[PDB]
Protein backbone atom coordinates (compact mmCIF):
# COMPACT_ATOMS: atom_id res chain seq x y z
CA UNK A 1 0.00 0.00 0.00
CA UNK A 2 1.60 3.57 -0.54
CA UNK A 3 2.88 5.38 2.78
CA UNK A 4 0.71 7.53 4.87
CA UNK A 5 3.27 10.91 3.74
CA UNK A 6 2.04 10.36 0.24
CA UNK A 7 -1.53 9.97 0.03
CA UNK A 8 -1.75 12.41 3.15
CA UNK A 9 0.30 14.71 0.56
CA UNK B 1 -19.63 6.13 13.61
CA UNK B 2 -16.34 7.76 12.88
CA UNK B 3 -14.53 4.82 10.99
CA UNK B 4 -10.62 5.12 10.76
CA UNK B 5 -9.10 7.21 8.17
CA UNK B 6 -7.12 4.66 7.22
CA UNK B 7 -9.57 1.21 7.91
CA UNK B 8 -11.30 2.40 4.13
CA UNK B 9 -7.89 3.17 2.71
CA UNK B 10 -7.16 -0.37 3.24
CA UNK B 11 -10.62 -1.26 2.20
CA UNK B 12 -10.17 0.08 -1.41
CA UNK B 13 -12.38 3.24 -0.99
CA UNK B 14 -9.62 5.28 -2.76
CA UNK B 15 -9.55 4.04 -6.27
CA UNK B 16 -12.64 5.10 -8.56
CA UNK B 17 -12.94 4.13 -12.36
CA UNK B 18 -10.47 5.77 -15.17
CA UNK B 19 -11.55 9.31 -17.12
CA UNK B 20 -13.46 7.80 -19.85
CA UNK B 21 -16.11 6.84 -17.40
CA UNK B 22 -16.05 9.99 -14.94
CA UNK B 23 -18.43 12.06 -14.11
CA UNK B 24 -17.09 15.62 -14.26
CA UNK B 25 -19.21 16.80 -11.43
CA UNK B 26 -17.14 15.35 -9.06
CA UNK B 27 -14.07 16.98 -9.15
CA UNK B 28 -14.56 18.46 -5.11
CA UNK B 29 -13.30 15.14 -4.34
CA UNK B 30 -10.42 14.56 -5.99
CA UNK B 31 -6.76 13.42 -5.15
CA UNK B 32 -4.83 12.98 -8.25
CA UNK B 33 -4.55 9.95 -11.30
CA UNK B 34 -2.64 6.90 -10.26
CA UNK B 35 -2.62 5.22 -12.97
CA UNK B 36 -5.39 7.13 -15.04
CA UNK B 37 -7.83 6.62 -12.48
CA UNK B 38 -8.91 8.88 -9.84
CA UNK B 39 -8.72 8.57 -6.19
CA UNK B 40 -10.76 10.05 -4.15
CA UNK B 41 -9.67 12.58 -1.75
CA UNK B 42 -10.58 10.41 1.29
CA UNK B 43 -10.13 13.38 3.77
CA UNK B 44 -12.91 15.39 1.75
CA UNK B 45 -14.82 11.72 1.64
CA UNK B 46 -14.48 11.18 5.64
CA UNK B 47 -16.33 14.32 7.13
CA UNK B 48 -19.44 14.14 5.00
CA UNK B 49 -19.64 9.99 5.91
CA UNK B 50 -19.73 10.74 9.54
CA UNK B 51 -22.44 13.31 9.24
CA UNK B 52 -24.62 10.98 6.99
CA UNK B 53 -24.51 8.54 10.10
CA UNK B 54 -25.28 11.28 13.03
CA UNK B 55 -28.06 12.34 10.27
CA UNK B 56 -29.24 8.89 9.51
CA UNK B 57 -28.83 8.26 13.45
CA UNK B 58 -31.14 10.59 14.28
CA UNK B 59 -33.94 9.72 11.77
CA UNK B 60 -33.76 6.04 13.78
CA UNK B 61 -34.41 8.04 16.55
CA UNK B 62 -37.64 9.39 15.27
CA UNK B 63 -38.60 6.30 14.43
CA UNK B 64 -38.46 7.13 10.35
CA UNK B 65 -38.68 3.89 8.14
CA UNK B 66 -35.25 3.35 6.46
CA UNK B 67 -34.54 1.63 3.05
CA UNK B 68 -31.82 0.32 1.44
CA UNK B 69 -31.17 -0.97 -2.71
CA UNK B 70 -29.85 -4.01 -3.99
CA UNK B 71 -26.78 -3.60 -6.70
CA UNK B 72 -24.47 -5.87 -8.46
CA UNK B 73 -25.45 -9.56 -6.91
CA UNK B 74 -22.43 -9.53 -3.98
CA UNK B 75 -23.89 -6.21 -2.85
CA UNK B 76 -27.25 -7.00 -2.95
CA UNK B 77 -26.21 -10.37 -0.77
CA UNK B 78 -24.21 -7.68 1.57
CA UNK B 79 -27.09 -5.38 1.53
CA UNK B 80 -30.19 -8.27 2.64
CA UNK B 81 -28.61 -9.44 5.88
CA UNK B 82 -27.28 -6.10 7.60
CA UNK B 83 -30.69 -4.72 6.58
CA UNK B 84 -32.61 -8.14 8.16
CA UNK B 85 -29.85 -8.08 11.01
CA UNK B 86 -31.97 -4.85 12.23
CA UNK B 87 -34.89 -3.60 9.98
CA UNK B 88 -35.68 -1.12 7.62
CA UNK B 89 -36.09 -3.46 5.13
CA UNK B 90 -34.64 -3.69 1.84
CA UNK B 91 -34.74 -4.01 -2.17
CA UNK B 92 -32.49 -6.76 -3.77
CA UNK B 93 -32.18 -6.32 -7.50
CA UNK B 94 -34.56 -4.17 -9.59
CA UNK B 95 -36.34 -1.60 -7.64
CA UNK B 96 -39.70 -2.60 -9.69
CA UNK B 97 -40.02 -0.06 -11.73
CA UNK B 98 -41.75 3.07 -10.22
CA UNK B 99 -42.36 1.70 -7.10
CA UNK B 100 -42.59 5.01 -5.57
CA UNK B 101 -45.84 6.81 -6.91
CA UNK B 102 -47.36 3.08 -7.99
CA UNK B 103 -46.82 2.78 -4.27
CA UNK B 104 -50.50 2.18 -4.03
CA UNK B 105 -50.58 0.32 -6.83
CA UNK B 106 -47.51 -2.41 -5.71
CA UNK B 107 -49.48 -2.38 -2.44
CA UNK B 108 -52.16 -4.54 -3.83
CA UNK B 109 -49.51 -6.48 -5.01
CA UNK B 110 -48.39 -7.64 -2.04
CA UNK B 111 -51.34 -7.95 -1.28
CA UNK B 112 -51.85 -11.00 -3.34
CA UNK B 113 -48.31 -11.79 -2.94
CA UNK B 114 -48.89 -12.25 1.17
CA UNK B 115 -52.24 -14.33 0.02
CA UNK B 116 -50.27 -16.57 -2.11
CA UNK B 117 -47.55 -17.09 0.86
CA UNK B 118 -50.37 -18.17 3.23
CA UNK B 119 -52.34 -20.55 0.71
CA UNK B 120 -48.79 -21.55 -0.09
CA UNK B 121 -49.26 -24.11 2.87
CA UNK B 122 -53.26 -24.14 2.65
CA UNK B 123 -54.12 -24.04 -1.46
CA UNK B 124 -50.82 -26.38 -2.30
CA UNK B 125 -52.18 -29.62 -0.79
CA UNK B 126 -56.15 -29.43 -1.38
CA UNK B 127 -57.05 -29.32 -5.26
CA UNK B 128 -53.18 -29.80 -6.52
CA UNK B 129 -52.75 -30.45 -10.35
CA UNK B 130 -49.67 -31.03 -12.18
CA UNK B 131 -50.24 -27.84 -13.67
CA UNK B 132 -51.94 -25.44 -11.11
CA UNK B 133 -48.98 -25.83 -8.57
CA UNK B 134 -46.00 -25.34 -11.05
CA UNK B 135 -47.64 -21.96 -11.65
CA UNK B 136 -48.34 -20.68 -8.06
CA UNK B 137 -44.50 -22.11 -7.31
CA UNK B 138 -42.85 -20.15 -9.83
CA UNK B 139 -45.13 -16.62 -9.56
CA UNK B 140 -44.34 -16.64 -5.91
CA UNK B 141 -40.60 -17.18 -6.74
CA UNK B 142 -40.51 -13.76 -9.33
CA UNK B 143 -42.18 -12.02 -6.74
CA UNK B 144 -40.45 -12.90 -4.07
CA UNK B 145 -37.18 -11.69 -5.71
CA UNK B 146 -37.80 -8.37 -5.75
CA UNK B 147 -41.57 -7.71 -3.89
CA UNK B 148 -39.21 -9.45 -1.13
CA UNK B 149 -38.13 -7.20 1.39
CA UNK B 150 -40.55 -4.94 1.00
CA UNK B 151 -43.72 -6.37 1.48
CA UNK B 152 -43.17 -5.30 5.56
CA UNK B 153 -43.44 -1.63 5.23
CA UNK B 154 -46.90 -2.00 4.88
CA UNK B 155 -46.53 2.09 4.25
CA UNK B 156 -44.39 4.95 3.03
CA UNK B 157 -41.06 5.13 3.53
CA UNK B 158 -39.47 7.96 5.05
CA UNK B 159 -35.61 7.86 3.77
CA UNK B 160 -33.46 5.44 1.29
CA UNK B 161 -29.89 4.68 1.44
CA UNK B 162 -29.12 2.94 -2.09
CA UNK B 163 -25.46 2.70 -3.61
CA UNK B 164 -23.46 4.01 -6.50
CA UNK B 165 -26.49 5.67 -7.47
CA UNK B 166 -25.93 5.52 -10.66
CA UNK B 167 -27.29 2.54 -11.61
CA UNK B 168 -30.39 3.62 -9.82
CA UNK B 169 -30.61 6.84 -10.92
CA UNK B 170 -34.77 5.79 -11.14
CA UNK B 171 -34.77 5.10 -7.03
CA UNK B 172 -33.36 8.71 -6.99
CA UNK B 173 -35.43 10.46 -9.39
CA UNK B 174 -38.66 9.50 -7.80
CA UNK B 175 -37.72 9.95 -4.15
CA UNK B 176 -36.57 13.49 -5.22
CA UNK B 177 -39.97 13.39 -6.37
CA UNK B 178 -41.69 13.07 -3.06
CA UNK B 179 -39.41 14.92 -0.48
CA UNK B 180 -37.84 11.60 1.65
CA UNK B 181 -34.19 12.03 2.15
CA UNK B 182 -31.82 9.45 0.56
CA UNK B 183 -28.20 8.41 0.76
CA UNK B 184 -25.96 7.36 -1.74
CA UNK B 185 -21.85 6.22 -2.05
CA UNK B 186 -21.82 8.37 -5.01
CA UNK B 187 -18.47 7.10 -7.50
CA UNK B 188 -16.60 9.07 -9.96
CA UNK B 189 -19.01 8.11 -12.77
CA UNK B 190 -22.77 9.35 -10.61
CA UNK B 191 -24.74 12.28 -10.68
CA UNK B 192 -24.80 13.19 -7.27
CA UNK B 193 -27.06 16.76 -7.14
CA UNK B 194 -30.35 14.71 -6.55
CA UNK B 195 -28.92 13.19 -3.09
CA UNK B 196 -29.08 15.30 -0.41
CA UNK B 197 -26.37 13.53 1.59
CA UNK B 198 -23.49 12.87 -0.65
CA UNK B 199 -20.83 9.99 0.44
CA UNK B 200 -17.75 9.87 -2.33
CA UNK B 201 -17.03 6.10 -1.86
CA UNK B 202 -16.57 3.64 -4.18
CA UNK B 203 -18.97 1.09 -5.08
CA UNK B 204 -17.33 -2.07 -5.60
CA UNK B 205 -14.48 -4.60 -3.73
CA UNK B 206 -17.94 -5.36 -1.64
CA UNK B 207 -14.84 -5.24 0.77
CA UNK B 208 -15.56 -1.73 1.21
CA UNK B 209 -19.53 -1.71 0.59
CA UNK B 210 -19.46 -3.82 3.48
CA UNK B 211 -17.80 -0.76 5.33
CA UNK B 212 -20.46 0.96 4.60
CA UNK B 213 -23.61 -1.51 5.18
CA UNK B 214 -22.15 -2.32 8.75
CA UNK B 215 -21.47 1.44 9.68
CA UNK B 216 -24.83 2.23 9.16
CA UNK B 217 -26.13 -0.62 10.52
CA UNK B 218 -25.07 0.47 13.46
CA UNK B 219 -26.37 3.60 13.49
CA UNK B 220 -29.62 2.48 13.30
CA UNK B 221 -28.86 0.44 15.79
CA UNK B 222 -28.31 3.48 18.22
CA UNK B 223 -31.80 4.55 16.94
CA UNK B 224 -33.44 1.20 18.81
CA UNK B 225 -31.05 1.94 21.87
CA UNK B 226 -32.92 5.45 22.19
CA UNK B 227 -36.17 3.44 21.19
CA UNK B 228 -35.55 0.67 23.85
CA UNK B 229 -33.08 1.26 26.64
CA UNK B 230 -29.71 3.06 27.29
CA UNK B 231 -26.52 0.91 27.43
CA UNK B 232 -26.07 -0.83 30.95
CA UNK B 233 -25.62 -3.33 33.53
CA UNK C 1 -21.86 -20.57 36.32
CA UNK C 2 -23.55 -17.86 34.31
CA UNK C 3 -22.15 -15.03 32.66
CA UNK C 4 -23.26 -11.15 31.83
CA UNK C 5 -23.40 -11.51 28.29
CA UNK C 6 -25.45 -14.58 28.57
CA UNK C 7 -28.34 -12.43 30.36
CA UNK C 8 -27.85 -9.28 28.42
CA UNK C 9 -28.94 -11.36 25.40
CA UNK C 10 -31.66 -12.93 27.14
CA UNK C 11 -33.21 -9.37 28.11
CA UNK C 12 -33.13 -10.22 32.01
CA UNK C 13 -32.21 -6.65 32.56
CA UNK C 14 -35.78 -5.35 31.30
CA UNK C 15 -38.22 -4.33 34.11
CA UNK C 16 -42.22 -2.88 34.33
CA UNK C 17 -42.55 0.31 33.77
CA UNK C 18 -41.95 2.78 35.48
CA UNK C 19 -45.72 3.16 37.07
CA UNK C 20 -45.39 -0.60 38.05
CA UNK C 21 -42.89 -0.82 40.71
CA UNK C 22 -42.28 -1.61 44.63
CA UNK C 23 -39.76 0.64 46.07
CA UNK C 24 -38.83 -1.60 48.34
CA UNK C 25 -36.85 -3.44 44.78
CA UNK C 26 -34.39 0.06 44.36
CA UNK C 27 -31.52 -1.24 45.34
CA UNK C 28 -31.72 -4.66 42.74
CA UNK C 29 -32.53 -1.87 39.85
CA UNK C 30 -29.74 0.40 38.50
CA UNK C 31 -30.94 3.10 36.32
CA UNK C 32 -34.21 3.70 34.78
CA UNK C 33 -34.33 4.81 31.39
CA UNK C 34 -37.14 5.47 28.69
CA UNK C 35 -40.03 4.93 32.05
CA UNK C 36 -38.50 1.87 32.22
CA UNK C 37 -36.40 0.59 34.99
CA UNK C 38 -33.66 -1.28 34.01
CA UNK C 39 -32.34 -4.07 36.74
CA UNK C 40 -28.63 -4.15 37.59
CA UNK C 41 -27.62 -7.01 36.30
CA UNK C 42 -23.76 -6.34 38.26
CA UNK C 43 -25.91 -7.58 41.25
CA UNK C 44 -28.07 -10.06 39.63
CA UNK C 45 -25.03 -12.99 39.11
CA UNK C 46 -23.56 -12.58 42.49
CA UNK C 47 -26.64 -13.65 44.21
CA UNK C 48 -27.78 -16.09 41.48
CA UNK C 49 -24.64 -17.25 41.72
CA UNK C 50 -25.19 -17.97 45.70
CA UNK C 51 -28.73 -19.45 44.82
CA UNK C 52 -27.12 -22.00 42.36
CA UNK C 53 -24.91 -22.90 45.43
CA UNK C 54 -28.05 -23.41 47.40
CA UNK C 55 -29.45 -25.47 45.17
CA UNK C 56 -26.66 -27.76 44.68
CA UNK C 57 -26.46 -27.98 48.34
CA UNK C 58 -30.09 -29.21 48.54
CA UNK C 59 -30.41 -31.91 45.91
CA UNK C 60 -27.16 -33.50 47.83
CA UNK C 61 -29.43 -34.71 50.34
CA UNK C 62 -32.08 -35.86 47.83
CA UNK C 63 -34.53 -33.01 48.51
CA UNK C 64 -37.40 -32.37 46.52
CA UNK C 65 -37.40 -29.13 44.53
CA UNK C 66 -40.75 -27.68 43.16
CA UNK C 67 -40.89 -25.17 40.35
CA UNK C 68 -43.80 -22.75 39.77
CA UNK C 69 -45.05 -21.05 36.97
CA UNK C 70 -48.36 -20.24 36.45
CA UNK C 71 -47.70 -17.85 34.26
CA UNK C 72 -49.18 -19.12 30.41
CA UNK C 73 -46.46 -18.36 28.72
CA UNK C 74 -43.86 -20.01 30.80
CA UNK C 75 -46.35 -22.37 32.03
CA UNK C 76 -45.33 -24.91 29.04
CA UNK C 77 -41.72 -23.94 29.78
CA UNK C 78 -41.16 -24.69 33.54
CA UNK C 79 -42.63 -28.12 32.39
CA UNK C 80 -40.14 -29.36 29.68
CA UNK C 81 -37.53 -28.09 32.72
CA UNK C 82 -38.57 -29.89 35.07
CA UNK C 83 -38.46 -33.04 33.38
CA UNK C 84 -34.79 -33.23 32.76
CA UNK C 85 -34.16 -33.20 36.57
CA UNK C 86 -37.00 -34.80 37.47
CA UNK C 87 -38.07 -32.28 40.09
CA UNK C 88 -41.93 -31.78 40.78
CA UNK C 89 -43.44 -28.67 38.81
CA UNK C 90 -47.04 -26.81 38.37
CA UNK C 91 -47.76 -24.94 35.32
CA UNK C 92 -51.50 -23.42 36.58
CA UNK C 93 -53.42 -22.15 39.33
CA UNK C 94 -51.21 -22.54 42.61
CA UNK C 95 -54.39 -24.02 44.29
CA UNK C 96 -55.17 -22.91 47.77
CA UNK C 97 -53.40 -25.19 50.50
CA UNK C 98 -51.46 -26.27 48.22
CA UNK C 99 -49.28 -26.67 51.03
CA UNK C 100 -50.41 -25.41 54.33
CA UNK C 101 -53.98 -27.89 54.08
CA UNK C 102 -51.63 -31.07 53.38
CA UNK C 103 -53.93 -33.69 54.17
CA UNK C 104 -57.06 -32.69 51.84
CA UNK C 105 -54.97 -32.44 48.72
CA UNK C 106 -53.42 -35.28 49.70
CA UNK C 107 -56.71 -37.22 49.90
CA UNK C 108 -57.27 -35.29 46.32
CA UNK C 109 -54.03 -37.23 44.75
CA UNK C 110 -55.08 -40.53 45.67
CA UNK C 111 -58.33 -39.95 43.95
CA UNK C 112 -56.64 -39.02 40.88
CA UNK C 113 -53.75 -42.00 40.79
CA UNK C 114 -57.00 -44.35 41.43
CA UNK C 115 -59.03 -42.87 38.66
CA UNK C 116 -55.88 -42.73 36.20
CA UNK C 117 -55.34 -46.78 36.52
CA UNK C 118 -59.15 -47.74 36.33
CA UNK C 119 -59.46 -45.49 33.18
CA UNK C 120 -55.90 -46.08 31.83
CA UNK C 121 -56.83 -50.23 31.72
CA UNK C 122 -59.72 -49.71 30.25
CA UNK C 123 -62.44 -50.47 33.19
CA UNK C 124 -63.69 -46.57 32.28
CA UNK C 125 -64.95 -48.03 28.67
CA UNK C 126 -67.28 -51.06 29.47
CA UNK C 127 -69.16 -48.71 31.91
CA UNK C 128 -69.50 -45.74 29.58
CA UNK C 129 -73.44 -44.56 29.81
CA UNK C 130 -71.46 -40.97 29.73
CA UNK C 131 -69.91 -41.61 33.33
CA UNK C 132 -66.83 -42.85 31.36
CA UNK C 133 -67.01 -39.18 29.96
CA UNK C 134 -67.14 -37.59 33.81
CA UNK C 135 -64.31 -39.69 35.20
CA UNK C 136 -62.11 -38.87 31.65
CA UNK C 137 -62.83 -34.92 32.10
CA UNK C 138 -62.21 -35.27 35.86
CA UNK C 139 -58.78 -36.56 34.86
CA UNK C 140 -57.97 -34.00 32.70
CA UNK C 141 -59.03 -31.06 34.88
CA UNK C 142 -56.98 -32.51 38.07
CA UNK C 143 -53.86 -33.33 36.14
CA UNK C 144 -53.92 -29.73 34.59
CA UNK C 145 -52.36 -28.82 37.81
CA UNK C 146 -52.43 -31.52 40.42
CA UNK C 147 -50.58 -32.80 37.35
CA UNK C 148 -46.29 -32.93 38.64
CA UNK C 149 -46.61 -33.44 41.96
CA UNK C 150 -48.93 -36.66 42.07
CA UNK C 151 -45.97 -38.91 42.64
CA UNK C 152 -45.75 -38.06 46.46
CA UNK C 153 -43.47 -34.83 46.73
CA UNK C 154 -45.11 -34.30 50.97
CA UNK C 155 -43.83 -31.04 51.72
CA UNK C 156 -40.69 -30.07 49.92
CA UNK C 157 -37.53 -28.35 50.76
CA UNK C 158 -37.58 -25.45 48.44
CA UNK C 159 -39.94 -23.75 45.84
CA UNK C 160 -39.06 -21.94 42.59
CA UNK C 161 -40.84 -19.56 41.18
CA UNK C 162 -40.85 -17.16 38.23
CA UNK C 163 -42.99 -14.22 39.45
CA UNK C 164 -42.66 -12.68 42.81
CA UNK C 165 -46.08 -11.33 42.62
CA UNK C 166 -48.57 -13.57 40.94
CA UNK C 167 -48.18 -16.09 43.40
CA UNK C 168 -48.02 -14.63 46.48
CA UNK C 169 -50.03 -17.14 47.68
CA UNK C 170 -47.43 -19.47 47.27
CA UNK C 171 -45.00 -17.25 49.13
CA UNK C 172 -46.68 -17.32 51.92
CA UNK C 173 -47.86 -20.83 52.47
CA UNK C 174 -43.89 -22.05 52.10
CA UNK C 175 -43.19 -18.93 54.57
CA UNK C 176 -45.59 -20.60 57.23
CA UNK C 177 -44.17 -23.86 57.41
CA UNK C 178 -40.41 -22.81 57.11
CA UNK C 179 -39.70 -23.45 53.53
CA UNK C 180 -37.13 -21.54 51.78
CA UNK C 181 -38.33 -19.86 48.65
CA UNK C 182 -36.57 -18.60 45.30
CA UNK C 183 -38.03 -16.34 43.14
CA UNK C 184 -37.03 -14.60 39.88
CA UNK C 185 -38.62 -11.02 40.90
CA UNK C 186 -38.92 -8.32 38.52
CA UNK C 187 -39.18 -4.74 38.96
CA UNK C 188 -43.39 -4.57 39.96
CA UNK C 189 -42.66 -7.62 43.03
CA UNK C 190 -42.76 -7.19 46.80
CA UNK C 191 -38.60 -8.86 47.86
CA UNK C 192 -40.79 -9.96 51.08
CA UNK C 193 -40.21 -13.71 52.26
CA UNK C 194 -38.14 -14.61 49.40
CA UNK C 195 -35.22 -15.56 51.17
CA UNK C 196 -32.76 -16.07 48.49
CA UNK C 197 -33.46 -13.29 46.06
CA UNK C 198 -32.88 -13.13 42.27
CA UNK C 199 -33.95 -9.66 40.62
CA UNK C 200 -34.56 -11.00 37.04
CA UNK C 201 -37.35 -10.03 34.12
CA UNK C 202 -40.30 -13.02 34.03
CA UNK C 203 -41.98 -11.93 31.08
CA UNK C 204 -39.59 -12.44 28.41
CA UNK C 205 -39.83 -16.09 27.03
CA UNK C 206 -36.21 -15.82 25.90
CA UNK C 207 -35.14 -14.85 30.02
CA UNK C 208 -37.65 -17.92 31.64
CA UNK C 209 -35.89 -20.69 29.57
CA UNK C 210 -32.11 -19.25 30.80
CA UNK C 211 -33.50 -19.39 34.37
CA UNK C 212 -34.80 -22.86 33.87
CA UNK C 213 -31.41 -24.17 32.25
CA UNK C 214 -29.35 -23.34 34.64
CA UNK C 215 -31.41 -24.21 37.60
CA UNK C 216 -31.97 -27.59 36.10
CA UNK C 217 -28.41 -28.17 35.70
CA UNK C 218 -27.22 -27.92 38.92
CA UNK C 219 -30.20 -29.86 40.41
CA UNK C 220 -29.39 -32.52 38.26
CA UNK C 221 -25.46 -31.82 38.83
CA UNK C 222 -26.20 -32.31 42.49
CA UNK C 223 -28.03 -35.69 42.62
CA UNK C 224 -24.86 -36.87 40.52
CA UNK C 225 -22.41 -35.59 42.91
CA UNK C 226 -24.18 -37.50 45.89
CA UNK C 227 -24.64 -40.63 43.70
ZN1 LIG D 1 -17.62 2.18 -9.00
Amino acid sequence: TESFAQLFE
Amino acid sequence: ATVSMRDMLKAGVHFGHQTRYWNPKMKPFIFGARNKVHIINLEKTVPMFNEALAELNKIASRKGKILFVGTKRAASEAVKDAALSCDQFFVNHRWLGGMLTNWKTVRQSIKRLKDLETQSQDGTFDKLTKKEALMRTRELEKLENSLGGIKDMGGLPDALFVIDADHEHIAIKEANNLGIPVFAIVDTNSDPDGVDFVIPGNDDAIRAVTLYLGAVAATVREGRSQDLASQAE
